[PDB]
RNA sequence: CCCGAGAAGGGAGGUGCAAAGUGCCUGAAACCUGAUAGUGAUGGAACGAUACGGCAUGAAAGGAUCUCUGGCAUGAAGGAAUCAUUCGCGAGGAUGUAGUACGAAUGUCACUGCCAGUGUCGUAUCUUACGUUUUGAAGAACGGGCCAGGGAGUGUAUCUU
RNA sequence: AGCUUGUAGUCCGUAAGGGAGACAACCCAGCCCGUGGUUAAGGUCCCCAAGUGUCGACUAAGUGUUAAUACUAAAGGGCGUCCCAAGCCCCAGACAGCUGGAAGGUUAGCUUAGAAGCAGCUACCCUUCAAAGAGUGCGUAACAGCUCACCAGUCGAGGUUUGGGGCCCCGAAAAUUGACGGGGCUCAAGUCGACCACCGAUACCACGGAGUACCGCAAGGUAAUCUCGUAGGAAGGCGUUGUGUUCGGGUCGAAGCAGGGCUGUGAAGUCCUGUGGACCGUUCACAAACGAAAAUCCUGGUAAUAGUAGCAGCAAAGCAGG
RNA sequence: CCCUAACUGGAGUCCGGUGAAGCUUACAUUCUAGUGCACAGUCUAGAGACCUCUAGGGGGAAGUGAAGACCCCGUGGAGC
RNA sequence: GCAGCUUGCUACCUCGAUGUCGGUUCUUUCCAUCCUGGCCGUGCAGCAGCGGCCAAGGGUGAGGUUGUUCGCCUAUUAAAGGAGAUCGUGAGCUGGGUUUAGACCGUCGUGAGACAGGUCGGUUACUAUCUACUAGAGGUGCCCGAGGUCUGCGGGUAAGC
RNA sequence: GCUCAGGAAUAAGAGCUGAAUGCAUCUAAGCUCGAACUCUGACCUAAAAAGAGACCUCUUUAAGGAUUCCGGUAAAAGACC
């Protein structure tokens, strides 16, 4: 399991997305609400809303709102879900808000590149609160 | 071009318009508890309408201190049945029901709906429930009650209708105990309503069939030298030449009638034991008579007659507390001819 | 002879080398009915080409130093890993190990009973049909529902090579 | 003006294959078939093969993440931030503050009463002391003080004016929902200057094979200097029906038809199995009513549409029993 | 007409019998943007989509009917 | 400098046909804001004005002339904003104008005839194959078999102004 | 006949704290308010949510479901009660 406890966004999904398409065991994504997105406070709101309201309602786009879909969604554009390997990947992957019952004291590990240590300065937001930005009681 | 504009027909915020699922309306938010421990609903079922000759009393209206001819809606409410009691848990994903203990004794009747539970574990599932609320899972307690439509006489169904309700309760502790002490009883339409009080009503409309845009939506017909052209009512345009593709938006033709709706701060006028206080001479048409206890629900209710009426405590009330209404004269003309 | 209302038609049973059963020689395709093989109600399209797999078949006309799996000898272009010395701020380089171990293929000795081929489905790369008019066609330019057959530089005189 | 008309080179037309998101003519490359190897353009976080590569700085705007390009916004401004140079004052003491001072005379010339430093001539209103003014403003008929300019004590280290550059910000508003190719990306997965390793074509190298050009009596020899192709020119072959001639096959089963095996670069040939029941080839030559996928082609047969439209409108006619 | 409502007879809807024709290279469950002879269901990148059937009005297929009647061209015609 | 909402310029697509102007019906998008919400300045006492900034949720009507768009006028009103969608919308409607064949008036021509001037008259085709949408059903998938009661990933709303 | 708010986070804008630039400064970090906008709260729909759900009861040659029959709160056919 990996625990996403202060993990860059892009660089974890980058990271499970490739070693999920090498092909092994599942993967978990556990906290799955405080994990960073680098940028400003307003931009990263206003890209968020404008990425929530862009579809047309039989067809158009329909971005989730809870944070464990929003990473799940992010991770699904790193992969080729349309093919059967991409399915295939997809079918592993399991991202919890919070811990779940089952994946209670599991033994963890964490992704070194993406940390929020390695960043120049303050400048970041964290995936909850645009969850709650956006309307979800999670 | 010099476009004269005109609101939307119709109202989008009830689509898509569609049958119910089930004939027994169903409540989707339940008000706060601000008392003692209590239901938060009931059931009955509509019988007819009448009017009352009441001395109003509502509070800086125009009409104050003088008569007034008012319409009332008179409602059958039999006593119903506390069947079982469920719990909830609260999660991230919300809530999951967890526990359910039945009653141990049960009507014969409830076997046309669902085969009659068998009495096991009744104490040992209620310590098993206070338990786990002891160790701070559970957050809430819902009771399931359901009808008894064979003491009336206008119904012809001779099957419970089963429904969850609320209780009303500042603790969960409460709620428990006062879930217990009322487990297997009948409880009567005055242990949850006072008289006076306003209430919300939910029930499934008339149904009308299919029906087209104009009496669906109330589309304009076709006006002048166009009425007599082909296309009388018929909509306008299906849409533009782009985009390719007819909108939802767009007023057509289908199902009219057999949903559920909902009305806000209806009074009750009067809580009754006898039903000849409101029969009129010949009886309610295709009813029949009034022979249990009933109510008087000032203003008109969604369904026709013969339909199950749930009321729950009012959820987006603003007076205050209005009072008993002074009733003088309740009509009981033949409402034939 | 039996069924059938029957001068309909069907079944059984005969004639004839052979049903060729009356507009009856042979009896194609489009189209229609059934059966068999592959696939199939979470799925993206010029209907295919190339390589690798599943399932079904592989009697004749195709293979028997042939199919499968390995050993040994020679091996063109190319050509490491490992270790050591040394240079560089560093990613790394140079020399030696070494043109060595390997390397398309060419021969040879055992081993095995399959392989070639055919149908359909899956995976990976690629391709927006065909003729024509056009500077430019997948075109929202024109032509064709489909199948069979028919369907377009020929003769006399004269000149030139 | 993706306008019109010229000119030099090279291309598309008639040009595959590799890379640019797709791209007639942009970059690499001009191409017989099969196998191995190394590279070009371009790339190396995931989609996607190979770097979450190295060194030194910049950007805080999701700016940017777009060789050329018909696809990318301007003048002007910024005490936004990063650099270079030039002057000026400077620890015996520069700037911002803490302070007061700005007293001599004047109430300046002023008619309105009054514009008494602040409507309207003048000039430093003091010989003199840091300061002392014809002087801005709260006040201000006029003023007046409070005090402007302007210096002085005070702290205790750098301060200040200009010019030339890099990036970014404002200037910056459009109609279905949405385009760095997408996800995303912040000491970078962006920009600038350098560097290292690897991936990646039919290009280049090696081996085998086909054809062609030219030469040679033949055997065979040479080809880094041969292998794209529309209009079009030229050479050699396959097939259909018949005639002259040579050699044959068939009721122990000809032609034809359906499906298969092998040969040939190919037009096509030959054989096998089922059906069929009477004719068919071959050597050397010669002939033609000689080869079809297309003409809103001609004739015949037959689909979908489809168990659908119609069997109502001007004369709505039938029911019981036998 | 404001502003539509109820009703009547014939069709339609449902069942039995009878029984055609016209568009058609192929495939086809789509939507947005780009690109492209500058107006794409099929290309490029995304987003959606379980299959079959019935009813319904006509948004799109630059829907079908048809070698444009408007303009020009032809050392083409006719009438006046 | 921006927009492409007026008129021009060009000739890239369409002549084996992409059915014109205006109005009607119905749906949607933009903001460069007419009213409604919030702020700043004033040569803003109050009332009411003038100028600017954020904001596209809701509203933006009834009539006389005219085919008209446009525009003028009338009485209300919080205000009676402007544009885009093949100058949205004829397999939805209308046919007033323009754009056939008939005739009259004026002006041109010797004349047949013409007007870019006026006036009167003058046929609106189709049984929906595919897709999209609006509603109603039958299957298969997940699943011990069946029934019941719920949760809520999501979708919609102007539900009020 | 009925037809509300309340709350969270914000735009223009108004402030607090505060340095670069000893002072001052709404801004460079940080913080507090602030719209008919946005979200939540009401309301309609929603296990075909492919992560394809939870709980309870009855029973596995049964529970139960359909067809026939008498009907309508429903209804184009189906479905529904
Ligand atoms: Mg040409
Ligand atoms: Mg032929
Ligand atoms: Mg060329
Ligand atoms: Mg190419
Ligand atoms: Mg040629
Ligand atoms: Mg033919
Ligand atoms: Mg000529
Ligand atoms: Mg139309």
């Amino acid at each position: 399991v990996i625990d996403a406890k202060g993990l860059i966004l892009g660089r974890l999904a980058s990271s499970v997305a490739k070693q999920l398409l090498s092909g092994d065991e599942k993967v978990y994504i556990i906290n799955a609400e405080q994990a960073i997105i680098s940028g400003s406070r307003a931009a990263t709101l206003r890209e968020y809303r404008e990425t929530r309201e862009r579809g047309a309602t039989e067809f158009g786009p329909y971005f989730p709102k809870r944070p464990d879909r929003i990473l799940k969604r992010t991770i699904r554009g790193m992969l080729p879900y349309k093919r059967a390997r991409g399915r295939d990947a997809m079918s592993r992957l399991k991202v919890y808000v919070g811990v779940p019952y089952e994946l209670k004291g599991a033994e963890t590990v964490t992704i070194p590149d993406a940390d929020m240590r390695l960043l120049s300065s303050s400048r970041y937001v964290e995936l909850g609160e645009v969850s709650q930005k956006m309307g979800s009681k999670f | 071009m010099a476009s004269i504009h005109r609101p939307k027909r119709g109202s989008l915020a009830f689509s898509p318009r569609k049958r119910a699922k089930s004939h027994i309306p169903r409540f989707r938010a339940w008000p706060e508890a601000t008392g003692e421990p209590k239901l938060q609903s009931f059931a009955g079922y509509k019988v007819g309408m009448t009017h009352v000759i009441m001395v109003d009393d509502t509070k800086n209206s125009l009409t104050q201190g003088m008569e007034i001819s008012v319409p009332v809606t008179v409602i059958e409410t039999p006593a119903i049945r506390v069947a079982a009691i469920r719990a909830y848990a609260e999660d991230s994903t919300g809530e999951k029901a967890i526990a359910e203990v039945w009653a141990a004794d049960l009507d014969p009747e409830l076997k046309r709906r669902i085969p009659i539970p068998a009495a096991g574990n009744q104490a040992e599932a209620l310590e098993n429930i206070g338990k786990l609320i002891e160790e701070g899972r559970v957050s809430d307690v819902r009771a399931v009650i359901y009808t008894l439509p064979k003491s009336l006489t206008g119904v012809p169904k001779k099957v419970p209708d089963i429904m969850e309700s609320g209780i009303s309760a500042r603790d969960l502790g409460t709620k428990f105990e006062y879930s217990k002490t009322i487990l297997g009883t009948l409880v009567s339409v005055t242990d949850v309503f006072k008289n006076g009080t306003l209430v919300d009503t939910a029930a499934i409309t008339i149904g009308k069939g299919t029906q087209g845009p104009v009496k669906r939506w109330g589309i304009q017909l076709m006006k002048g030298k166009h009425s007599r052209q082909g296309s009388l009512r018929q909509v306008g345009t299906l849409g533009a030449f782009n985009p390719s593709r007819v909108s939802w938006r767009v007023p057509q033709m289908g199902q009219m009638g057999y949903h559920q709706r909902t009305e806000f701060n209806k009074r009750i006028l009067k809580i009754g034991s006898d039903g000849e206080e409101v029969t009129p001479e010949g009886g309610f048409i295709n009813y029949g008579l009034v022979r249990g206890d009933y109510i008087l629900i000032k203003g008109s209710v969604p369904g026709p007659s013969k339909r199950l009426i749930r009321l729950r405590d009012p959820i987006r009330a603003k007076k205050a507390d209005l009072g008993e209404p002074n009733i003088l004269y309740i009509s009981r003309e033949s409402k034939q001819g």
